[PDB]
């Protein structure tokens, strides 16, 4: 990649950071609106909408000849939620007095973690998102396993199961978001194909064969064991199934601190996001009001609003 | 699209320390002791530990004096640009809102240019916006507040895509407390086409706007971002470097050896006797702990006492440093502060002027071109005339003009070589004429008294 | 409700120790010397804790002398901006009101343009209010006067929503006590709507009048709050830096050091005889505690005896320190003092001169712009003419015309090149005429007497 | 900011508050100190009438 070691404009003048080392971008069109990344606040620690509920019984079969006795109903209001996630930043030591290296540099630092802060930011938003994609999914019950069927990830038979679990409306899935091991399988499976439906120039297809193209992060909420026991987490979205909605709120202060020999000069950050997942409630109660990662991904904190699974948006599948 | 719309690109995070040292510089001696730390170091640090050592650096520092070089500097060259008034061609009826009240305050546009070139000269950075209300309104921008921008290419140009500026603004409560309300102007352009949100947050309630597309007169919207980052080098996005950096360091390092100075100046600048060959039987018996210093009364000594009246002479290391960053400040500067000891040759200057004078120069072509560029994208808001210019005064060293330059003048403009709009200007300039060219024409029509 | 009517800002009320000290380097010797408990730190807080130290510290300050050139400073700029008078346009016997009595004490326009332009010089504030009683007053709000102010955007422009300053006055009784009673006026700008109330104070209440909305002749009331903020930089709500602060604190260092050289001129000026190689047998012998030391007498020693005058020999460092000083408050540009001994060879003068001139031609631009404003405004109320003007001396280093320039200018006005106003205007600032130029015109049309 | 603002207006009401009451306190006491004192609370029933005043 980039070097630009040749030219020193200013020493480590942007040259290298490290930033980051997972793919981030999916958010918005990039993930087909499936995860809409947006920036509109709201106050308190929820967002609560109401919305009418189906009549379970409003057509039923008459008896013209006796009426009998009108069987009683009425309607409800369901009730939408949105949890606000709130993330920090631990401090920072920024090193004032500059400390003598080949590259001299004392406010490069904070302009170095400025460009990190904003990396990780995006990274945790997509991350927090994801987890709490598949917590919401596995509680409702929208969760396949093809782990104990063969090898445990098949090309495109994995694929099928979640059509069927979805439904008829198996249409308005769009796009599945999947670590990098079960793109790489998939490759390996059409490279070597039993029934030869592939052709060397068709054998690096990124779609699902549906018209579903595969995105692909490697997010540590896709992931989990190891070895034997290692999982991977592939979640299919419609759109609008993810809403990380930003607040705007970014703090930062700079503290002199001091207290020792030499002056102690610190970095802290705060901000605040608004996680939702279309036809599904967080457990204010069961959770917390300033939920976790720990939290978010955690099942039984998440309720199932819509009456059917084909209204929700998602279906999560779990292969090793 | 939406993002964290308060990011700093990191080169402006590089430079927000050193442009705060000129606002500090500028802003005068108080605001350069408040935070001393900064400039002066300790002689001692293990010292500065101490309280004794504290107190001691607040003293040093008090007795210190800031010389005020790099403001005299900067008013100096402000004065120097702005000669009488810088002059707008083209159709002044129609563009006269602009002229008389450019941000709808009442603030005439040679002001806004004022302030503008004052950003220019000192820390070498500024910005336009030029948006619709229906009235135009030029906006200024400080150097701190552009906080974004990018550049990716378009048919393969210069395109600046992205521009992020931060807004200042007081809420107006019932009450009479001072809040500091943001607004946040991220101005897009996509496929030739400009685009703009705004991110007002009154009550710190976000209300974030739709993206809207501005209109010309006739239509046909846009095809560049209407908002010119005028600097010290150039108009271009790249940050430049400011003009005062120089003139800065030498007032700080004037600045710490005049505490040096100055404590020495409080500690040994005094005369002392220094009573030496001295026993303590002769002071008890005959001085008393006391000695009378006034020529009504004579003091005694016993044998082989010698009194050496010891304080610290002139012409040291300490103000000869001083002297020499006082002259070197002098040099390379340009009409900072003057020196009525020393003369200068007529004719020896003429031919330094031009290359005394760049960075005025330099200055006022980039604040032009950024203005006539904002008053031309408010006509294509208006459909007005789009062949205007606004200059600053370019030409500098102005005086009252003599008798014979007058001569010249009004042979020229006799002659067909000086425009009557020119010679008004030339007259105007040299500090002969106060009426508008109209009016004298008007008067002037007029049949003599005789 | 809030009933904070007398709330300051906090910029504000940080501004108010430097316009304080600031006023009390204009007002002279008295003023610093009453408190030098600040600009002079003792010598030693352990002896300024105790009486004789104390004694010391009254005794040391006393003899200290306020070199005082601020207010020289201030009163040269102020003689070089308004030198003559500035010149009004428009029909004057329509504004003769104004110009004769502006606020309708007896004052004319000109002697409050005279203060104005100091307070700008000195702190770089000010305030004109223009109000309606029939006949419209030109206040004059006093720097520390405007105690609020605020800024608030509407349709994209800087428009000034609230803003509060305290107007003082004596009560009126039969008795001869002088009280100070103070009415403060909140003006207000609601959906582009000029408002006014009065808060006064008596017996213990705070009084509030109902909301009232002045209007012009017209009509259709007010867009515009009439209301005009000046100052060094530009007519801005925001403070302008005060030029004073360096000639200050120079002027502030050059008392402490004339504090510091007139103690060593008291104590160590006076020789002394310092009789060395001296018993006190001898003394109490022949010398008995007298020594005749007139030329008519001499006085004999012992052997070995060494006598030898000790007085602080001059050039000290201490009086180059105060040198240097008085030669960077002279360097920062202040027209402060004249030299004698110093000579400037011609022809360089006006190659600087914009650049010493800056803060005069700035000041003269930013009072001309607002004494403008406040006559449009006036104009607004009574519904006269709208396209009137008012500048000042834009031409400094005025002196009397030569015959050359009278000839040149005379010259100017046979081609129609310059107008006959103009010729009176340039001839009346080089003091080459006195009379109006309409009494000229009557005089000079009947025929020559021959 | 707002949290600023409401300490600002607060803190101008408390400390006009505080010195009207400390001038007030020094005053009486003075006042004490110096024998200019009238006391109505020993003379028959303590309360304010125009003989008070007078």
């Amino acid at each position: 990649a980039l070097s630009d070691l040749q030219v020193f404009n200013d020493w480590a003048y942007k040259t290298m950071s490290e930033v980051l080392d997972q793919q981030v971008e999916l958010f918005n069109g990039a993930t087909r609106g499936a995860i809409i990344l947006r920036s509109a606040g709201n106050t308190g620690d929820l967002s609560e909408a109401a919305f009418w509920a189906k009549i379970q019984g409003l057509v039923r079969p008459r008896d013209p000849y006796s009426n009998a006795d009108v069987a009683a109903k009425d309607l409800r209001q369901l009730v939408d939620n949105t949890i606000k996630v709130a993330s920090g930043t631990p401090p920072i030591n920024i090193p004032p007095s500059m400390l003598r290296w080949i590259q001299k540099n004392p406010q490069e630092a904070g302009a170095v973690i400025g460009q990190q802060l904003a990396g990780d930011t995006m990274q945790d938003m997509l991350n927090n998102g994801l987890a709490a994609g598949k917590a919401a999914f596995t509680a409702g019950g929208a969760v396949h396993d093809i782990s104990a069927a063969g090898t445990g990830l098949m090309t495109q038979r994995a694929f099928n199961a979640a059509q069927r679990i979805f439904g008829d409306r198996s249409t308005d899935i769009q796009v599945w978001v999947s670590h990098s091991s079960p793109l790489f399988d998939l490759y390996d499976n059409a490279l070597a194909n039993a029934e030869q439906l592939y052709v060397f120039g068709t054998v690096n297809v990124r779609a699902d064969a549906f018209g579903r193209p595969i995105i692909i992060t490697d997010s540590p909420a896709l992931v989990s064991g190891a070895a034997e026991t290692l999982r991977h987490s592939t979640l299919g979205l419609t759109t609008g199934a993810i809403l990380i909605e930003q607040n705007q709120d970014f703090d930062s202060t700079v503290v002199d601190g001091t207290g020792k020999q030499n002056i102690t000069r610190q970095y802290q950050a705060e901000w605040s996001y608004n996680l939702g997942v279309n036809g599904y409630a967080y457990d204010i109660a069961t959770g917390g009001k300033a939920p976790n990662p720990t939290a978010l991904a955690t099942a039984a904190n998440w309720d199932k609003i819509s009456t059917s699974i084909k209204d929700t948006g998602g279906v999560v599948l779990v292969t090793k | 699209d939406s993002n964290n719309i308060k990011y700093v690109r990191e080169d402006a995070k590089k430079m927000h320390k050193l442009w705060a040292h000129i606002r500090m510089a500028m802003e005068g001696s108080r605001a350069i002791k408040d935070n001393a730390k900064e400039f002066v170091p300790h002689p001692d640090n293990t010292k500065a530990t101490t309280p004794e050592g504290v107190a001691r650096y607040k003293a040093y520092i008090e007795r210190a004096v800031w010389y005020g070089a790099s403001a005299n500097t900067v008013d100096g060259m402000l004065g120097q640009i702005f000669a009488r008034d810088p002059v707008f061609t083209g159709p002044e009826d129609k563009f006269d809102m602009l002229i008389n009240d450019v941000d709808g305050s009442g603030l005439s546009i040679h002001q806004q240019a004022r302030d503008s070139a004052e950003d220019a000269l000192s820390l070498g950075r500024g910005g336009l916006f030029v948006d619709y209300s229906a009235r135009p309104y030029i906006k200024f921008i400080a150097a701190e507040d552009i906080l974004n921008w990018r550049e990716r290419w378009v048919n393969g140009a210069k395109r600046t895509t992205l521009l992020v500026f931060r807004e200042e603004s007081d809420a107006d409560d019932d009450g009479y407390q001072i809040y500091k309300e943001e607004v946040w102007r991220e101005l897009r352009l996509v496929d030739g086409t400009y685009w703009q949100r705004t991110w007002r947050e009154n009550d710190g309630q976000l209300y974030v706007d739709d993206w809207i597309s501005p209109t010309k007169a006739d239509g046909s919207q846009f095809d560049e971002i209407p908002f010119v980052i005028f600097g010290s080098k150039n108009n271009d996005p790249t940050i430049d470097m400011p003009p005062m950096r120089d003139l800065v360091e030498l007032n700080i390092a004037h600045f710490r050896n005049s505490a040096d100075y100055e404590e020495a100046c409080f500690i040994c600048g005094q005369p002392t006797l220094f009573l030496s060959g001295l026993t303590e039987h002769w002071v008890k018996n005959v001085l008393g702990g006391a000695v009378v210093i006034g020529s009504r009364d004579a003091v005694p000594l016993p044998v082989n006492a010698k009194p050496e009246l010891l304080q610290a002479e002139g012409n040291g290391m300490v103000k000869e440093a001083m002297d020499q960053k006082e002259r070197q400040m002098v040099a390379l500067g340009a009409k900072l502060i003057d020196s009525d000891k020393t003369q200068r040759t007529f004719g020896e200057a003429s031919m330094e002027a031009a290359a005394q004078n760049s960075v005025l120069s330099r200055v006022s072509k980039n604040v032009s071109d950024a203005y006539t560029k904002a008053l031309r994208w408010a006509a294509m808001f208006l459909g007005l005339d789009e062949k205007i210019e606004y200059e600053l005064n370019s030409d500098f060293d102005i005086n009252k003009m003599s008798p014979e330059e007058l001569a010249a003048v009004i042979s020229a403009w006799q002659s067909n070589a000086i425009s009557f709009t020119e010679m008004r200007w030339q007259i105007k300039k040299g500090g002969r004429a106060y009426l508008e060219d109209e009016d004298m024409r008007n008067e002037s029509e007029q049949d003599d008294p005789l």
